[PDB]
């Protein structure tokens, strides 16, 4: 077919040379094959049989696919590629159902060998030259080169696209009420017209493209709704989730339990209640992939439980610009959050959860805020707007924390919602020393080399204690001094320390960490009715 | 015609990813962009141009119309040097300085044909249902350093008539901006600016005198508790990193023992003095602090809370070229980010006003958080460089100490 298309000016990376690789010799069966095809393409205007005036070459292979078992060629550009200049990023940001505006009707157009339809920068082809061997290194084979965007070449995806774009500018402006999407070879075209009007419009587009050389596939290959898009069945009224099969065997290898759990984790984003704690558990200390691990009862149970959930239909609605955008968030567990964005109650546009964001040390409100922003960024991309928030937290809780935290933070417009568990402040150090409460003067000391230390305090009330800690860091002790303190005090304590680390706990009053220690202290802190932390320089 | 400009030796063009935008913002850039396209200021580009810069919209000043902002920060950094206008020191001493937006000058002059690729910017499409709209500049870009450079001769050439019609008024130029400083009382001043506008047209209210640094003031009390002192001493201890003359020896003894935190302590005349001796040292900025032009300028910030934010501008640890505070702006009452970007712009303008360059910021906010929303409140035509930090629990307690 080819085209009357303005080619794109392509160049080789900064000061390099085109690929110079020797043609892997082949069988007579693969040759007679390759020669066959290269005759067709040759005449389809795609490739040009050039002469020995070309030092550049690429390896032409020959495989048999299923759809025919007829010989199919293959050129290895791994080299032309790495020597090919760089292009701007080929749309790696792909559409998401939840962001599609529902349409009266939507066509999907296979743009066929769109690739081989676009001309190549003539001032470039040479680098595409490859050679059809002779019967096992005989005389000279047959030399060729491409005239069009080659399959497997680095810039083809990018160049093809741009072309299509320039070509769509017109038809598109000629009827601003028809939305079109380009990707791979899929030209999905929709609009809010009448099937006829619609049908008649596609035909206008197809002919238009055709006016350039872009031939669009049969009535045969023609795709029929719904459409599969990364595990999604899409009808232009709503979308269903392309069901996922959970294989059942009596022999599970590591490799499997992973592939398995893998898919499961992805299924958590849509299905409510999918857990894998026990399944992940089966990977502990495995010695190899093919290793067959027996499923525990737990593993068999949750695994069996999940089977049902997936055996449930989770449909979907499309994006209606005329309706609000709402996002609701739940705290499935500490650090674990789930969200669902919808315009109409129960008609969810999108859902998802974020694997527990464990960290060095944060608090819920913090974490919530992060979930909030992760969502927001998502939203912008999907709908070009941020949603209204329904958050499991009281405005008072929010004001108190935020209006006082050492870090710039914020949550776009929201509304409280009482979908317990609610997120709250497990505790709040006193703004001032407690009058009455006992006062502990703690101190922790250890040899960092011997890792041996002591820890303790001495209250104003005469109380006192100390402990021998074998194998420890100086920190652990200090904090341990602090720990004991909270253990041995009443429900109101005044504690002073020179540990600059506690000073951190003051400024951020975190409610979760990594070290059981801190953790323990938190559990303690949470328990008291009033705690006043005080730091003072050491020595 | 055009002037040959290149990139710093071995530097390659910027390839920054365009951050996601709002719909309303996109519609705007599109409008805007098609416009300049027609005016020939910019032309769409193929895919063979791999460079790219971030773009975004502003709602600067009273206007339902948006301004277009491009982030040439990386481009600027990579662009060759040109040796700009020296510093009019005195500018900072005027009773009132004003600023103007003259990025509109640039569009006039043509940009060298061979540098344009490097100016490639891209407008996104929601949910990516369309490849971005690739463009690249033909004329001088607003926000690119070379711009005010190239347009220097033609710039000065149009200011003199004013610089001489009024020699009691100082005029400083930075990027797209311009700063006017006169001691005339408001009206005469403001009115006078317009005279310049009319001027410049034929082709910020700052008062820097009541400005700069302020001191630290220690607390005082009829009676002092163990804690009051503890804090007191803790702070003085740190302070000795700026002022070695400071001492807490006596005070520390007063601490010997282990009484209730709330117990009142009688101060020894020694401590009594030593405290006076420290109130004295702190009464003034540390000596021998001079700005080094060959060094990077730094600006740090701490979130005091209650809409409060202290900052410091220095080049060397503990040697503040300036320190200050900033209170939130009416109508930001529940938006940390607004105030922060709000503060930043202000500290940057002071930096430009005082030293004529932009500081490097250390921000008490999360990268994600900042990046997600700064643009929503940005108003300057320029953009400082920034890094995000975890506030030392003391640098704050220390500055939360300044006098008001
Ligand atoms: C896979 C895909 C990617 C991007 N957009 C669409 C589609 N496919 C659809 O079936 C679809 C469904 C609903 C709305 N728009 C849709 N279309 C647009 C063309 C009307």
């Amino acid at each position: 077919p080819i085209s009357p298309i303005e080619t794109v000016p392509v160049k080789l990376k900064p000061g390099m040379d085109g690929p110079k690789v020797k043609q892997w010799p082949l069988t007579e069966e693969k040759i007679k094959a390759l020669v066959e095809i290269c005759t067709e393409m040759e005449k389809e205007g795609k490739i040009s049989k050039i002469g020995p005036e070309n030092p550049y070459n690429t390896p032409v292979f020959a495989i048999k696919k299923k759809d025919s078992t007829k010989w199919r060629k293959l050129v290895d550009f791994r080299e032309l590629n790495k020597r090919t200049q760089d292009f701007w990023e080929v749309q790696l940001g792909i559409p998401h159902p939840a962001g599609l505006k529902k349409k009266k009707s939507v066509t999907v157009l296979d743009v066929g060998d769109a690739y081989f339809s676009v001309p190549l920068d003539e001032d470039f082809r040479k680098y595409t030259a490859f050679t059809i061997p002779s019967i096992n290194n005989e005389t000279p084979g047959i030399r060729y080169q491409y005239n069009v965007l080659p399959q497997g070449w680095k810039g083809s995806p990018a160049i093809f696209q741009s072309s299509m774009t320039k070509i769509l500018e017109p038809f598109r402006k000629q009827n601003p009420d028809i939305v079109i999407y380009q990707y791979m070879d899929d030209l999905c075209v929709g609009s809010d017209l009448e099937i006829g009007q619609h049908r008649t419009k596609i035909e206008e587009l197809r002919q238009h493209l055709l006016r350039w050389g872009l031939t669009t596939p049969d009535k045969k290959h023609q795709k029929e709704p719904p459409f599969l898009w990364m595990g999604y069945e899409l009808h232009p009224d709503k979308w269903t989730v392309q069901p996922i099969v959970l294989p059942e065997k009596d022999s599970w290898t590591v490799n499997d339990i992973q592939k398995l759990v893998g898919k499961l984790n992805w299924a958590s984003q849509i299905y409510p209640g999918i857990k894998v704690r026990q399944l992940c558990k089966l990977l502990r200390g495995t010695k190899a992939l093919t290793e067959v691990i027996p499923l525990t009862e737990e593993a068999e149970l949750e695994l069996a439980e999940n089977r049902e959930i997936l055996k449930e239909p989770v449909h979907g609605v499309y994006y209606d610009p005329s309706k609000d955008l709402i996002a609701e968030i739940q705290k499935q567990g500490q650090g674990q959050w789930t969200y669902q964005i919808y315009q109409e109650p129960f008609k969810n546009l999108k859902t998802g959860k974020y694997a527990r964001m464990r960290g060095a040390h944060t608090n819920d409100v913090k974490q919530l805020t992060e979930a909030v922003q992760k969502i927001t960024t998502e939203s912008i991309v999907i709908w070009g707007k941020t949603p209204k928030f329904k958050l499991p937290i009281q405005k008072e809780t929010w004001e108190t924390w935020w209006t006082e935290y050492w870090q710039a933070t914020w949550i776009p417009e929201w509304e409280f919602v009482n979908t317990p568990p609610l997120v709250k402040l497990w505790y709040q150090l006193e703004k001032e020393p407690i009058v009455g409460a006992e006062t502990f003067y703690v101190d922790g000391a250890a040899n960092r080399e011997t890792k041996l230390g002591k820890a303790g305090y001495v209250t104003n009330r005469g109380r006192q204690k100390v402990v021998t800690l074998t194998d420890t860091t100086n920190q652990k002790t200090e904090l341990q001094a602090i720990y004991l303190a909270l253990q041995d005090s009443g429900l109101e304590v005044n504690i002073v320390t020179d540990s600059q680390y506690a000073l951190g706990i003051i400024q951020a009053q975190p409610d979760q960490s990594e070290s059981e220690l801190v953790n323990q202290i938190i559990e303690q802190l949470i328990k008291k009715e009033k705690v006043y932390l005080a730091w003072v320089p050491a020595h | 015609e055009t002037v040959p400009v290149k990139l710093k030796p071995g530097m390659d063009g910027p390839k920054v990813k365009q951050w996601p935008l709002t719909e309303e913002k996109i519609k705007a850039l599109v409008e805007i962009c098609t416009e300049m396209e027609k005016e020939g200021k910019i032309s769409k580009i193929g895919p063979e141009n791999p460079y790219n810069t971030p773009v975004f919209a502003i709602k600067k000043k009273d206007s339902t119309k948006w301004r277009k902002l491009v982030d040439f920060r990386e481009l600027n950094k990579r662009t060759q040097d040109f040796w700009g206008i020296p510093h009019p020191a005195g500018l900072k001493k005027k009773k009132s300085v004003t600023v103007l937006d003259v990025g509109d000058a640039y569009f006039s002059v043509p940009l060298d044909e061979d540098f344009r690729k490097y100016t490639a910017f891209t407008i996104p499409s929601i949910n990516n249902e369309t490849p971005g709209i690739r463009y690249q500049y033909n004329v001088l870009p607003q926000g690119w350093k070379g711009s005010p450079a190239i347009f220097q001769s033609s710039m000065t050439k149009i200011l003199e008539p004013f610089r001489k019609q009024n020699p009691d008024i100082v005029i400083y130029q930075y990027m797209d901006d311009l700063c006017v400083g006169s001691d005339l009382e408001i009206g005469q001043h403001r009115t006078k600016i317009e005279e310049l506008r009319q001027h410049l047209l034929r082709w910020y209210e700052l008062h820097p005198d009541k400005w700069t640094v302020q001191p630290i003031v220690l607390p005082e009390k009829d009676s002092w508790t163990v804690n009051d002192i503890q804090k007191l001493v803790g702070k003085l201890n740190w302070a000795s990193q700026i002022y070695p003359g400071i001492k807490v020896r006596q005070l520390c003894k007063l601490l010997r023992g282990t009484k209730a935190l709330t117990e009142v302590i009688p101060l020894t005349e020694e401590a009594e003095l030593e405290l006076a001796e420290n109130r004295e040292i702190l009464k003034e900025p540390v000596h021998g602090v001079y700005y080094d032009p060959s060094k990077d300028l730094i600006a740090e910030i701490q979130k005091q809370g209650q809409g409060q934010w202290t900052y410091q501008i220095y080049q060397e640890p503990f040697k503040n070229l300036k320190t200050g505070k900033y209170a939130r702006m009416r109508g930001a009452h529940t938006n940390d980010v607004k105030q922060l970007t709000e503060a930043v712009q202000k500290i940057t303008t002071e930096s430009i006003v005082i030293w004529g360059k932009t500081p490097k910021f250390k921000l008490p906010i999360q990268k994600e958080t900042w990046e997600t929303w700064w643009t929503e409140y940005w108003q300057a035509t320029w953009i400082p460089e920034w890094e995000f930090v975890n506030t030392p629990p003391l640098v704050k307690l220390w500055y939360q100490l300044e006098k008001e």
